[PDB]
RNA sequence: UUAAUUCCGAUAACGAACGAGACUCUGGCAUGCUAACUAGUUACGCGACCCCGGUCGGCGUAACUUCUUAGAGGGACAAGUGGCGUUCAGCCACCCGAGAUUGAGCAAUAACAGGUCUGUGAUGCCCUUAGAUGUCCGGGGCUGCACGCGCGCUACACUGACUGGCUCAGCGUGUGCCUACCCUACGCCGGCAGGCGCGGGUAACCCGUUGAACCCCAUUCGUGAUGGGGAUCGGGGAUUGCAAUUAUUCCCCAUGAACGAGGAAUUCCCAGUAAGUGCGGGUCAUAAGCUUGCGUUGAUUAAGUCCCUGCCCUUUGUACACA
């Protein structure tokens, strides 16, 4: 049951809709931009974050995102 | 060469007990006949010769880890003090008999008292040891 | 030559153990004993399974000192097991060349993992209101 | 009766009988249920699908 | 009686809540479309 | 040698299995060549993980149950290897094959349950688990009050097991269910 | 009366109050085109071999 | 869809929080950083022994963090591949990888004619108020027994019964506040019980480097309500407190029954799990068949469901109304 969560949620779509250039396909190049321009408390939510921002690039590289 | 520690204790114990009693000259009482071992035992001993395999087994006791006393010899020599209806437990071993354990050992000359306690081993027990554990290879080879 | 000493701990559970490898002749010894008068006899082909696969050839110069403390008995094997293992694969990776370590470790790799890694298995803790962890007493009725 | 039977490829007999209940006898019998307001305006019957 | 937040730490604590994530504002910026030098020093 | 492993005395080698059913689930060949069944644990996580680990490991750890045998791995590991040793002198052929032919002849395909009973068939691996469960229970039944000892149960139980005269406990009960399940269907 | 061989190639479900007995679908691999639906107990997977008695019983639609 | 009102989506709904998620302590690994004479490792030299080399928890001092201890951070996220599904939320198999689920705490709204005046100098009312329902001493009772149940312990054996040999843990604990009460080390006396003086510690020092039980190895037995069981009972010997019989507690000998694997009915749990089997803390002038943690060995079955016993919503007649 690993759902990503509505903080999770209502985080990344602004974090992807504002620094939409500064983004990449690889884990390890997003996972230390969102310690930049985040604040995230925990390692277990800045990874589910960053693992969610990866699962919406995959959905852009694969199609439009009605979100 | 060979050392003890390379030689197998099942046998070493009993071809100790052996030179033990060939030597025969390490005070053996007439109550180790009706004496029980501990409390927690429950009958006598079977063989009757069961001084001098406790006597060998205090020698390499006090060859391998020296410095000990009546604590450390009841110790080695417990297991489950089954009192019946009550769960049980464990118990300790008898302190006069590991005594007089202590007392024919250090009448036989292999040992010496040592500061604080304990009685360590003689260099010219050293030499003993090495040459039965010689005798317990050239017996096994 | 020079002293090559690799010291290599083997953690599987309580009963740990310390490899230190060596250059020389080739005699294994635990606390200054061999392996032939391990109680219970049952488990002496245990010990030898990476003994028998690798051979003869390659224990010629390795020579090993293990200390050991703590757990039980079986668990102490395993630990000697792993830790003897792992101090062998660290010492043909150091030193020697890495072509021979990695034709030495597609054996171990395809015969058990516990030779190479751990498992986190532990005690776990007993529960209170309970005999032991997963099990409760005796609801009274009536 | 396939495999123990004089005769080859015997046509089966069916049932026909017509059932009639009252309003309590059909609950007892549980085959009508209470729907909502909307719902009992529909006098269609439950779809025949299988 | 709650504490607010507060970045001072002084009606309340300085810690922020585990739900709330800072994001700050991005910068603007305009992409240049012509190669440019700036030489000094 | 890494060529050849002697378990104790037996190669891996003159073992035939003539079920092409039950050697899928058996896998005791080729991967878990050993000198010794002892291992630690972790078979039972996936469905199908039970069916990985070996016979010989798996007639190891059902011998002990009821209490008091808890904790007699090492007992029971030199039970089965004087067990071998009991089987051999007696048979003459591999004990490994004799076991191999016991469990191809002691497998109950069908059986009745109260769902009208309803006769079905069961899994290969049930069938290997019953007939393990089986033959343990019957070298416990036997060894009750008498002087035969567990290894000398258990040979006795698996000779009667390759010969199929209904005399062993897993044979006997295996044409009691089928009997039954024939009967009811 | 032969006995004849089976083949697990997909299962389907499963039937029963319980949940004990699996709705798999069953394949033969004597005549590999046709195929029943029978119930079968126990932890089945695809590939094994399944021995039947006789290939005459078929278990209904729950 | 999941443990979840956890999300896609349908949209007369949009936008939030509470519970959960989220958050804390512990475990699985980082030979990358800092440290250790109250933790050590590797060697140098001396001493003992065997026949140029090995052994030593026998001793003095040169390097180091490979073991231990612990300040700081990391990784693990469904990230990669293949299948199912609106191809959305997500789900499953696999390679590589210390881990593709460690456990617990906090735990929304609402309520009980649920318990506690026998925890309280938390408390209302009534009574007692001197020959006191207050305070103190010597005993008794709280244990008691035709009967029915509740929570626990050990056996009904050959897998076992007896005797030795061999080989391992981590929780802990401990020199006083009136107050005496602490851990014990070592040489002796004695069959055990117990006793005499004696050194170390305000603790990684002392007990202690916790040789614990099961275990494995070597002797005795052989189907006998039996060597298993010590239920039952008698005599003697010691410690504790001023004082023990109805046996405070411990030790020796003797007595050797019920019990042949258990009827109806019923309780708990699903991987270091049940189970066998021990050890610390609390109760402690004397104190474990109680309770909680810490260890060692180590299985069978299962990866589904509401048929059975409960709990939670729904449509609706409303004999359910400070309900
Ligand atoms: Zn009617």
């Amino acid at each position: 049951g690993r759902v990503r969560t509505k903080t999770v949620k209502k985080a990344a779509r602004v974090i992807i809709e504002k620094y939409y250039t500064r983004l990449g396909n690889d884990f390890h190049t997003n996972k230390r931009v969102c310690e930049e321009i985040a604040i995230i408390p925990s390692k277990k939510l800045r990874n589910k974050i960053a693992g969610y921002v990866t699962h919406l690039m995959k959905r852009i590289q694969r199609g439009p995102v009605r979100g | 060469g060979v050392t003890v520690k390379d030689v197998n204790q099942q046998e070493f114990v009993r071809a100790l007990a052996a030179f033990l009693k060939k030597s025969g000259k390490l005070k053996v009482p007439e109550w180790v006949d009706t004496v029980k071992l501990a409390k927690h035992k429950e009958l006598a001993p079977y063989d009757e010769n069961w001084f001098y395999t406790r006597a060998a087994s205090t020698a390499r006791h006090l060859y391998l880890r020296g410095g000990a006393g009546v604590g450390s010899m009841t110790k080695i020599y417990g297991g489950r003090q089954r009192n019946g209806v009550m769960p049980s437990h464990f118990s300790r071993g008898s302190k006069s008999v590991a005594r007089r354990v202590l007392q024919a050992l250090e009448g036989l000359k292999m040992v010496e008292k040592d500061q604080d306690w304990g009685r360590k081993l003689t260099p010219q027990g050293q030499r003993d040891l090495d040459r039965i554990a010689g005798q317990v290879a050239a017996a096994k080879k | 030559g020079p002293l090559q000493s690799v010291q290599v701990f083997g953690r599987k559970k309580t009963a740990t153990a310390v490899a230190h490898c060596k250059r020389g002749n080739g005699l294994i010894k635990v606390n200054g004993r061999p392996l032939e008068m391990i109680e219970p006899r049952t488990l002496q082909y245990k010990l030898l399974e990476p003994v028998l696969l690798l051979g003869k050839e390659r224990f010629a110069g390795v020579d090993i000192r293990v200390r050991v403390k703590g757990g039980g008995h079986v668990a102490q094997i395993y630990a000697i097991r792993q830790s003897i293992s792992k101090a062998l694969v660290a010492y043909y990776q150091k030193y020697v060349d890495e072509a021979s370590k990695k034709e030495i470790k597609d054996i171990l790799i395809q015969y058990d993992r516990t030779l190479l890694v751990a498992d986190p298995r532990r005690c776990e803790s007993k529960k209170f209101g309970g005999p032991g962890a997963r099990a409760r007493y005796q609801k009274s009725y009536r | 009766i396939s495999e123990a039977s004089v005769f080859d490829a015997y046509v089966l007999p069916k049932l026909y009988v017509k059932l009639h209940y009252c309003v309590s006898c059909a609950i007892h019998s549980k085959v009508v249920r209470n729907r909502s307001r909307e719902a009992r305006k529909d006098r269609t019957p439950p779809p025949r699908f299988r | 009686i709650m504490l607010p937040w507060d970045p001072s730490g002084k009606i309340g604590p300085k810690k922020p809540l585990p739900d709330h994530v800072s994001i700050v504002e991005p910068k603007d910026e305009i992409l240049p479309t012509t190669p440019i030098s700036e030489q000094k020093g | 040698t890494p060529d050849i492993k002697l378990f104790g005395k037996w190669s891996t080698d003159d073992v035939q299995i003539n079920d092409i059913s039950l050697q899928d689930y058996i896998a005791v060949k080729e991967k878990y060549a050993k000198y010794l069944p002892h291992s630690a644990g972790r078979y039972a996580a996936k469905r199908f993980r039970k069916a990985q680990c070996p016979i010989v490991e798996r007639l190891t750890n059902s011998m002990m149950m009821h209490g008091r045998n808890n904790g007699k791995k090492l007992m029971t590991v030199r039970i089965v290897k004087h067990a071998f040793e009991i089987i051999h002198l007696l048979t003459g052929e591999n004990p490994l094959q004799v076991l191999v032919n016991a469990i191809i002849n002691s497998g109950p395909r069908e059986d009745s349950t109260r769902i009208r009973r309803q006769a079905v068939d069961v899994s290969p691996l049930r069938r290997v688990n019953q007939a393990i469960w089986l033959l343990c229970t019957g070298a416990r039944e036997a060894a009750f009050r008498n002087i035969k000892t567990i290894a000398e149960c258990l040979a006795d139980e698996l000779i009667n097991a390759a010969k199929g005269s209904s005399n062993s406990y897993a044979i006997k009960k295996k044409d009691e269910l089928e009997r039954v399940a024939k009967s009811n269907r | 009366q032969p006995i004849k061989l089976a083949r697990v190639t997909k299962v389907l479900g499963r039937t029963g109050s319980q949940g004990q007995c699996t709705q798999v679908r069953v394949e033969f691999m004597d005549d590999t085109s046709r195929s029943i639906i029978r119930n079968v107990k126990g932890p089945v997977r695809e590939g094994d071999v399944l021995t039947l008695l006789e290939s005459e019983r078929e278990a209904r639609r729950l």
